[PDB]
């Protein structure tokens, strides 16, 4: 979600992926934690029984059998966090986000309440708008002429240098915003 | 203070609803329409003072 | 929509597009609102069987039970005025056939 | 009401109770800039094993993107508390 | 109460029992009825007294227009454009009326069933062979006629039922 | 082993279950890192207008105008008069029309017929 | 049940058919029967509105029943004997139905047997 | 609260004219009743716990006491009460055999032992994978994943492609 | 009638003598001035019409599609004013003018009493309705909508002005009256049959028929807001009023020369619904749904009883303000975004309640919901069909269940969701805009407690 | 009532709630045994179910097959 992702998977990383897939799937299978914690030490010790492979191609069959495995065995109805993709109150809060430049159509009597809070947004516009310039010249300068390769930014590296692309990323509404 | 929720949500619309029903439905024909009251055997008519004679006597089984 | 990727940081989450890209032909239809393509732990044609067969035995032991119906060892309801001709409908002036009960 | 808002604090101290419930790494050895590969001696499947507990510690998912990336307890507790909006 | 006419919208003579009881425990339905009564039936009363009084002061009287019977499209001749509109006139004010009494009777209908209680089924067949009587009649006057209904469409009506009729009462006479 | 899944149009393969992600050769490398390379492209110039401060209002999408376009404007301009084409459009115009007509005729046609033998049981039907 | 699995089972023209039953006339194994008599009349039905299904030859201990039941309305735990009246006589009409089944079983069962028998006896 | 209506339901539902499979079902649906209660209590409020660490456990509000109260007085009373306070319109059945007057208890003891006894079994240390009737009544008969997929996909495509195209 | 004619003629020079920046208030005040005067003809006498003179008449049919033409004209001044602000002065009284003229020739095309004056109104209002859309549209296809507009609806209308001129000849008049009185039944031969297609065949292409149904998505999507609003709302309505003028010398033909429209009408009904399902655009849609509505309507007329005329009449003057309601609603996110795609704005109920909860009531009336007269007017001409044929309740239930999933569909894609995150152009809603939903809605929703004021001449 | 989490242990109980739910359960328990007490028939039944097999041919009236 915040970091950007790579042009594929190394044997590596589907691994892992494929351990946790299996590892949270039998936690969805053994409901009590001692029978869950028995057959996932089971797992790990199975898992670990090709550890030290050199053949890259035995590997992959390894991989591609625990896969057929996992999607033959997988559970129908495996447990979800709430907030995850397809948890309960996966986007419940999200008709409470609104967007922060919705505050410039406020009347100014609306403005009248809350003084300070506005004066310090007024701090941030200004603040935004006086790096906006930079963001664009280290952006300019740091790219191939090729294009970008990857959705990776570069950090700040002046003195009073903002990060290039910052000001949606920091006024997020929130994960609670009402 | 104390009644003022039950004399204006209660007392109030029933006032109207009453009045409403008494003076103008129930001034046309067949508006409110009520099944007849059940009669038994041994009851008293109010308006006529019948009485509506027993039910012949039970070959009691007891 | 529903088979991309719900982690990714698309420029439009809910819809899960992002900007520029081309669009598929049927997108409003895939809107995950909508139809959803995503694949199931049990097989497609395995699932089918599996419902047409379970809706299509209910139904042909509905019809036999119907044939063959559950009922009390009791004779049929007896009532006195010759089976309520006059309740049921009356025409009080067409002398019905006597419908007569005997005590046993 | 609900539960009381999180602090770094409360979520560094969990964050540490979890690792020393961990039985792979010393109590006294653990830091929270503690590097899980290297100063601990661990692998990938510990790495993996400790981002589920901490799931279950805080009762929310970590997409294994992100998840790859936190080999330190700082970096752990910096996640959370930037995903809960916490900032003090 | 005499506002409507007891003909027109009959009813029996209400029979309805005297109370009984049985227990010596008090009956809440009667102690809320008294409530009810003191609370609500006094107040809409001297509210009702005293709005007849102001109605009193002022009286008026409204009257039921009344139409002369003028003839109908059978005596008029086909190009007639005067004669034909009075009677077309005259034909769709009968027509409402036929309406209406088939309203009335359908309301007494509704009355009878809903008094009647479990007994509607046999308590009830006057109401419902008068309903019948009256659909039958009013169906053979206007149904089939469309929109765009006139007095000669019922007329043509009319004198086709006719004629069937005849063709069938000759043909049974000869039998 | 165990009980194979085979996919279909409503219920497509994973990916896990797909060989092709699993038979990886340099050339496939490459085009995921085009593919890569082009995405990260467009995301950096919709951010560049995304996060400017200056601009207001809706930063125009192509590829939507495209899809609108495609989906209503450009659809005569590549048709063609084909077997397929002129049998489709034939069976779906005509077909239901004609279906409906033989099914309303045969039952009003019914109705009517029996209507002249004095049998409908047409009592209390005033309204129509 | 076991009538059921000797009707569907067993031979289905042994077992009494009850939509069409009984076929055999009421005074045909008895040499006299007694009519079924009642005790509340067709008005005293019509005034209580009970029901058309409740107008059985039990009916009038659902009067009784309903009667002391409306008058004595706070105390609706006062009504039993009423109640265990009507349900004895419901009872009693119940077993008299089952006694008709019983009747017509045994009855179709004897005719079968001996015009069977009599033609076994022609036959020889 | 539910003696009084359901099992008067199984009562009259046993003494009817009625359809053998239909009796036969609802029969069975008596014994998954108390099967999936059975399953609820055991699965939430028996046990050790399996929730987060953080503990907000708190039912200390009058709202929901006095509320939950107040159902559970209806849910105990109310059923003998309006029982009684009602006139008869169905014809009792007085005259029932012992085991068929029975029946509802009898399957509802069979589906409460039964559901016990395979919930029990999940404390074992013993894996398997799921047999296919329970994949069958866990994705609910499947009707879901084929009646909300392929007519609403043939609907939505032939109002692109035929009348709209 | 000229109690509304004159006032009518007279907001020209009243409009022509403004100032540069009185224009909007004078036309709106004077129109909703007219509209309450017109508001009076609705007093029916029951047994036959309101014959003030040789010329025009009132009926029970014609008096509320009056009342909804003087209303909707100021709605439409209300609306046009908005995007009309950049224009000068001239220009914007011959949009005024325009407009003013578009409802005389309609106030006098409903009162007519003969049929070649109501033929001469009835494609009179052809030309305002051109120049406003080719003159002020926004985008280039306003010029093929046009020609679409104009050509399909003549090539419809010729054919009614030939078979008018050879009735009158036949006959001796075409004055309502004297064509109602001296009604003969029409033979069974190719002569009549052809007549009979010459009476209706402009009147179908102008409900519009599926399959003669073309031109309005072009001309309904490509008009500006007003020119959308009076196409939809009354613009419509004249082939039906046409058809329950017309059809009472056309029996006993209508019998069986019905059936190719009824099924026609019943079947595109179902296609117009299920392609309101996959629509890009949102006025695209709107227009749509009007084709089925009317299509129903068609039916209705065919059918030809008294309870299919009433759940006509309710019908076109239900559909006509949830239409006008519906394409408002969509200017107005239009006038925020500059795009006619539907998904390109999203959530607008986080930003915009108010204009959400008229969506919903909006969306509301037009999936027909009880007890508003859009359920009326659907109900009787279902049940009259039934009485037609029991068959009919198929494609009924049918279109009542996709025009539900179609408007709640629009209103999920519109108003629900997360809002686009680059748009930030959205403004708070303006008074105008508010006041302009609640004067179509009000109406709607006032018209239930006295639903016989549009059940028409057969109540 | 001020409740405060705890992490790890048993939730703080207060002496209202338990006594509550105490009083409900055997509000239940002594409701049930009252009414099988006294309305003990509603469940075991009331009337006794006649065999037919105990019923004689001369009470149902049926002939001794030679007639
Ligand atoms: C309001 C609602 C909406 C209404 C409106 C919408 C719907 C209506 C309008 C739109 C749909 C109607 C379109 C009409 C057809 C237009 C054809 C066209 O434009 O061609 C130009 C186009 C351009 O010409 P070109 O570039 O010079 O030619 C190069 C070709 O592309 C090179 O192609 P090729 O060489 O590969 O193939 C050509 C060759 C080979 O063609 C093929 O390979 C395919 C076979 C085509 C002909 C036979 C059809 C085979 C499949 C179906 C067979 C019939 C089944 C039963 C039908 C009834 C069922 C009850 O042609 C043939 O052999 C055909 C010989 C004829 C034999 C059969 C004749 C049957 C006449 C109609 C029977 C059905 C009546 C309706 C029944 C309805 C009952 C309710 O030519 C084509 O490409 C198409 C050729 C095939 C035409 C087949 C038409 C079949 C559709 C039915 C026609 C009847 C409807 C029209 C009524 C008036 C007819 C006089
Ligand atoms: C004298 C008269 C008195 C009679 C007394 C009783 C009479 C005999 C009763 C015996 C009958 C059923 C006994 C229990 C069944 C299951 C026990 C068992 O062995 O467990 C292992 C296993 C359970 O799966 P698993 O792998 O252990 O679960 C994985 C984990 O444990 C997953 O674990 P988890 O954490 O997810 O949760 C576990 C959960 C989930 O557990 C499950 O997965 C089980 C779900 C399905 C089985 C439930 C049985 C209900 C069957 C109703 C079917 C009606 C007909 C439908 C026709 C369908 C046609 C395709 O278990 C539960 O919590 C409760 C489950 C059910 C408990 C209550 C069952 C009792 C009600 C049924 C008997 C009624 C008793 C009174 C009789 C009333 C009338 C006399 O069961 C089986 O493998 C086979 C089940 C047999 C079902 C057969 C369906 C009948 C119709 C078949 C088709 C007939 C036509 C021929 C084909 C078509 C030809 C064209
Ligand atoms: C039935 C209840 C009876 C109540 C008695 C008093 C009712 C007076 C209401 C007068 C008419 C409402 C005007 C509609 C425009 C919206 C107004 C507005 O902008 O809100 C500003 C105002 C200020 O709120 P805010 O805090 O500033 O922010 C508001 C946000 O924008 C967002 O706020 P929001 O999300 O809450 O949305 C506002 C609200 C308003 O939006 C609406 O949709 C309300 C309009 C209902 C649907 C309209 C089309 C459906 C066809 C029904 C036609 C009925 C006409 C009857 C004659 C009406 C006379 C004008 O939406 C809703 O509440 C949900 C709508 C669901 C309504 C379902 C009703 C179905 C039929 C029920 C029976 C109808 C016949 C009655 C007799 C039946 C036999 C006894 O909000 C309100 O005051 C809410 C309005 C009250 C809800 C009325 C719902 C039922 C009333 C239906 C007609 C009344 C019939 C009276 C006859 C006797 C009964
Ligand atoms: C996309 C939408 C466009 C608008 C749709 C308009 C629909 C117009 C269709 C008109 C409906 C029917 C027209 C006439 C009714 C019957 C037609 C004929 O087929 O019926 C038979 C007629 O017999 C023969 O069929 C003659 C007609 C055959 C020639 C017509 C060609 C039809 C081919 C279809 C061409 C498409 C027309 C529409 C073009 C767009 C009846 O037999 P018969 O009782 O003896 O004759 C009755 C007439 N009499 C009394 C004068 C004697
Ligand atoms: C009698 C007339 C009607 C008969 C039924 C005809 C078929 C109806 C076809 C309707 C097509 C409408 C398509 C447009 C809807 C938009 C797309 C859509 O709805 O998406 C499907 C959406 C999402 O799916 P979920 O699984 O819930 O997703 C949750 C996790 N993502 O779910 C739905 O709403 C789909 C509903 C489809 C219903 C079609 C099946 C109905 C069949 C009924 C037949 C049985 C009749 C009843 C008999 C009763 C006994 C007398
Ligand atoms: C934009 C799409 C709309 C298309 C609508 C077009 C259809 C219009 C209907 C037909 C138009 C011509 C009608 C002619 C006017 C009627 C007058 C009349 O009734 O006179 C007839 C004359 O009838 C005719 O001449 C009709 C012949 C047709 C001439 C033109 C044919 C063009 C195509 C006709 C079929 C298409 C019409 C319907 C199609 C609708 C659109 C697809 C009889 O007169 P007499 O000669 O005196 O006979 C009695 C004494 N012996
Ligand atoms: C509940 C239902 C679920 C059941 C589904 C089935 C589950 C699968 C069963 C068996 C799976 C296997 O054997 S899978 C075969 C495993 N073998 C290999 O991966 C060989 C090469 N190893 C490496 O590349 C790294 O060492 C790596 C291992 C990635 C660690 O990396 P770190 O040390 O750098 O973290």
């Amino acid at each position: 979600a915040f970091s950007a992702p790579a042009a594929y998977l190394t044997h590596q990383q589907k691994v892992l992926r494929l351990y946790k897939r299996a590892l949270r799937h039998l936690e969805s299978w053994c409901v009590h934690r001692d029978k869950y914690r028995y057959f996932a030490c089971l797992m790990r010790a199975r898992f670990d029984e090709h550890k030290n492979e050199k053949d890259m191609v035995k590997a992959t069959q390894l991989l591609r059998q625990a896969e057929e495995e996992f999607w033959y065995g997988q559970h129908p109805q495996p447990y979800i966090f709430p907030e995850s993709p397809g948890g309960t109150s996966y986007e419940r809060y999200e008709c409470y986000k609104v967007p922060e430049w919705c505050l410039d159509d406020w009347h100014p009597s609306e403005k009248a309440m809350y003084p300070d809070y506005f004066a310090k947004r007024e701090q941030w516009k200004r603040l935004r708008r006086e790096s906006w310039e930079r963001e664009v010249k280290q952006l300019q300068e740091e790219t191939p002429p090729g294009g970008p390769r990857t959705e990776a930014l570069p950090p700040a590296r002046k003195e009073g240098d903002l990060p290039p692309l910052w000001w949606h990323i920091v006024t997020r509404p929130r994960e609670r915003p009402m | 203070r104390h009644s003022i929720f039950a004399v204006t949500h209660v007392l109030i619309p029933v006032w109207i609803i009453h009045y409403y029903l008494k003076y103008h439905v129930t001034a046309k024909p067949y508006t409110v329409v009520e099944r007849k009251p059940r009669i038994f055997p041994g009851d008293t008519i109010l308006e006529t003072g019948e009485v509506i004679p027993l039910m012949k006597e039970f070959p009691d089984q007891h | 929509q529903q088979e991309r990727d719900p982690w990714y940081d698309w420029d439009h989450p809910d819809l899960r597009l992002n900007w520029g890209e081309p669009i598929h032909w049927d997108l409003d239809m895939y809107i995950r609102n909508r139809v959803d393509t995503s694949p199931t732990p049990v097989s497609w044609n395995t699932m089918c069987k599996h419902l047409f067969g379970f809706v299509a035995f209910m139904l042909f032991m509905f019809w036999v039970g119907e044939i063959y119906p559950s009922y009390q060892p009791v004779g049929p309801k007896q009532y006195p005025y010759n089976d309520l001709y006059l309740e049921r409908g009356g025409d009080p002036t067409k002398e019905p056939e006597p419908v007569v009960h005997y005590e046993i | 009401s609900d539960a009381p808002p999180l602090t770094l604090e409360a979520i560094k101290d969990r964050v540490l109770y979890v690792l020393k419930l961990y039985d792979k790494i010393d109590p006294e050895k653990l830091s929270v800039n503690s590097h899980f590969m290297k100063d601990l001696g661990l692998d990938s499947l510990d790495q993996v094993e400790i981002i589920m507990a901490m799931e279950d510690e805080f009762g929310f998912e970590i997409p294994d993107i992100d998840a790859e990336k936190l080999m330190c307890p700082q970096e752990i507790v910096d996640y959370i508390a930037d995903k809960k909006d916490v900032y003090e | 109460p005499d506002s409507w006419d007891k003909d027109v919208y009959p009813e029996p003579p209400r029979r309805t029992p005297a109370p009984a009881p049985q227990t010596s425990l008090p009956n809440p339905v009667t102690y809320l009825t008294k409530i009810f009564d003191l609370l609500v039936d006094r107040p809409v009363t001297l509210a009702r007294e005293f709005i007849e009084q102001q109605h009193a002061k002022n009286r008026y009287y409204y009257y039921h227009r009344e139409f002369r019977r003028v003839p109908d499209i059978t005596e008029c001749e086909e190009k007639d454009i005067l004669c034909m509109f009075e009677a077309e006139m005259q034909w769709r004010r009968d027509y409402k009326v036929d309406q209406e009494i088939v309203n009335i009777i359908q309301e007494r209908l509704k009355a009878c069933q809903q008094r009647e209680g479990e007994s509607y089924r046999q308590n009830c067949a006057k109401e419902l062979e008068q309903f019948t009587q009256v659909s039958k009649a009013f169906q053979d006057r206007y149904s089939d006629l469309g929109a765009h209904y006139s007095a000669r469409k019922c007329l043509a009506k009319q004198k086709q039922r006719m004629l069937a009729e005849r063709k069938a009462a000759k043909e049974a006479a000869a039998a | 082993s165990f009980p194979k899944y085979k996919p279909s149009r409503l219920a497509t393969l994973p990916a896990t279950l797909d060989p092709a992600e699993y038979d990886i050769s340099p050339e496939t490398r490459k085009a995921q890192a085009e593919r890569l390379a082009i995405r990260s492209r467009l995301k950096r110039e919709y951010l560049l207008q995304y996060n400017d401060p200056n601009r207001l209002g809706v930063i125009e999408d192509p590829a939507l105008i495209r899809w609108t376009y495609a989906r209503s404007a450009n659809i005569y301009p590549n048709f063609r008069p084909t077997p397929k084409t002129s049998l489709l459009g034939a069976l779906f115009g005509i077909g239901p029309l004609f279906f409906w007509y033989y099914v309303f005729k045969t039952d009003r046609d019914k109705k009517e017929k029996l209507i002249q033998e004095g049998k409908l049981d047409q009592t209390f039907n005033i309204s129509y | 049940g076991a009538h059921l699995a000797r009707r569907y089972l067993g031979d289905a023209s042994k077992e009494p058919d009850p939509l069409r039953m009984p076929t055999f006339p009421p005074d045909y194994g008895f040499p006299e029967r007694k009519e079924r008599e009642m005790v509340a009349t067709q008005q005293e039905m019509n005034d209580a509105q009970l029901m058309l299904q409740q107008r059985d030859y039990c009916a009038h201990y659902l009067i009784q029943l309903l009667k002391c039941k409306r008058d004595s309305f706070p105390n609706f735990l006062a009504c039993k004997h009423e109640q265990h009246d009507w349900d004895y006589c419901e009872h009693l009409d119940y077993v008299k139905r089952m006694k008709e089944f019983e009747r017509e079983r045994r009855l179709l069962q004897r005719k079968k047997r001996r015009e069977q028998r009599e033609a076994e006896m022609a036959r020889g | 609260t539910g003696f009084y209506s359901k099992d008067l339901i199984i009562e009259a539902v046993n003494m009817s004219y009625t359809n053998a499979w239909a009796l036969l079902m609802t029969l069975i649906a008596t014994s998954l009743t108390a099967a999936y209660s059975t399953r609820i209590i055991f699965f939430a409020f028996l046990g050790k716990p399996r929730f987060p660490p953080l503990v907000l456990i708190n039912e200390n509000n009058p709202l929901l006491i006095n509320s939950i109260k107040r159902l559970l007085i209806g849910s105990i009373f109310a059923g003998f009460i309006i029982s009684n306070n009602i006139p008869p319109m169905t014809v009792p059945n007085t005259t029932m055999p012992l085991y068929m007057k029975m029946t509802a208890l009898i399957v509802t003891i069979m589906g409460f032992m039964l559901a016990l006894e395979l919930n029990n079994t999940t404390y074992y240390l013993k894996f398997k994978y799921p047999s296919q009737t329970y994949k069958f009544s866990n994705m609910l008969g499947y009707y879901p994943s084929i009646m909300h997929r392929l007519p609403t996909y043939h609907n939505l495509s032939m109002s692109q492609k035929s009348a709209s195209s | 009638m000229l109690k509304i004619i004159i006032p009518t003629t007279m907001l020209l020079p009243m409009t022509w003598m403004s100032k540069h920046n009185m224009i909007w208030i004078n036309a709106t005040v004077h129109s909703l001035l007219i509209s309450l005067i017109s508001l009076s003809l609705l007093n029916q006498l029951g047994e036959n019409s309101l014959n003030f003179s040789l010329t025009f008449f009132s009926d029970s049919l014609s008096a509320p599609l009056l009342v909804l033409t003087t209303w909707l004209l100021p709605l439409m001044l209300m609306a046009s004013q908005s995007h009309l602000s950049k224009e000068t002065t001239t220009r914007k009284k011959l949009y005024i003018t325009m407009l003013i003229l578009l409802q005389l020739f309609l106030i006098m095309t409903f009162t007519a009493t003969e049929l070649i004056l109501f033929y001469i109104l009835f494609e009179a209002t052809l030309v305002p309705t051109l120049i406003i859309i080719t003159r002020w549209g926004n985008q280039t296809e306003r010029l093929n909508a046009g020609l679409y507009f104009l050509f399909y609806t003549l090539a419809g209308s010729l054919p009614l002005l030939v078979a008018l001129v050879y009735i009158q000849n036949t006959t001796g008049s075409l004055n309502f009256l004297i064509i109602h009185y001296w009604s003969h039944p029409l033979s069974n031969s190719w002569s009549n049959i052809f007549m009979w297609l010459a009476c209706i065949m402009a009147f179908m292409v102008k409900m519009p028929l599926y399959g003669l149904h073309l031109w309005l998505p072009k001309a309904h999507v490509e008009a500006p807001i007003a020119g959308s609003m009076v196409l939809a709302a009354v613009l419509l309505k004249l082939g039906g009023y046409g058809m329950m003028r017309i059809t009472t010398i056309l029996n006993p033909l209508t019998n069986y020369m019905a059936y190719p429209f009824l099924m026609l009408s019943m079947w595109g009904m179902i296609m117009t619904s299920s392609i309101c399902l996959r629509q890009t655009d949102l006025k695209s849609l709107i227009a749509y749904s009007s084709v089925s509505h009317m299509a129903l309507v068609i039916v209705a007329i065919m059918i030809q009883t008294p309870w299919s005329f009433m759940g006509a009449t309710a019908l076109m003057i239900a559909h006509g303000l949830t239409s006008s309601m519906l394409f408002c609603l969509a200017n107005t996110n239009y006038e925020r975004v500059h795009s006619r795609t539907m998904i390109l704005a999203r959530g607008l109920q986080t930003l915009l309640p108010l204009m959400a909860t008229w969506w919903l009531v909006a969306s509301l009336t037009n999936l027909a919901l009880p007890p508003s007269i859009n359920l009326i007017g659907e109900l009787f001409i279902i049940t009259a069909s039934f009485s037609w044929s029991n068959i009919t309740i198929i494609l009924m239930g049918m279109n009542m269940m996709i025009t539900a999933l179609y408007s709640l569909y629009m209103l999920i894609t519109t108003q629900r969701g997360k809002y686009t995150h680059h748009i930030n152009n959205i403004k708070p809603s303006f008074t105008r805009e508010n006041a302009l939903m609640a004067l179509h809605i009000l109406p709607l929703l006032l018209l239930t407690l006295n639903p016989k004021m549009i059940l028409g001449p057969l109540y | 009532v001020h409740i405060e989490p705890r992490y790890r242990q048993f939730p703080q109980l207060t002496r209202s709630q338990l006594i509550q739910a105490e009083f409900f359960s055997a509000t239940m328990w002594f409701w049930i045994l009252w009414r099988f007490w006294h309305d003990s028939d509603a469940v075991l039944g009331h009337f006794p179910y006649p065999d037919p097999s105990q019923w004689t041919d001369e009470e149902l009236g049926i002939l001794p097959d030679d007639e």
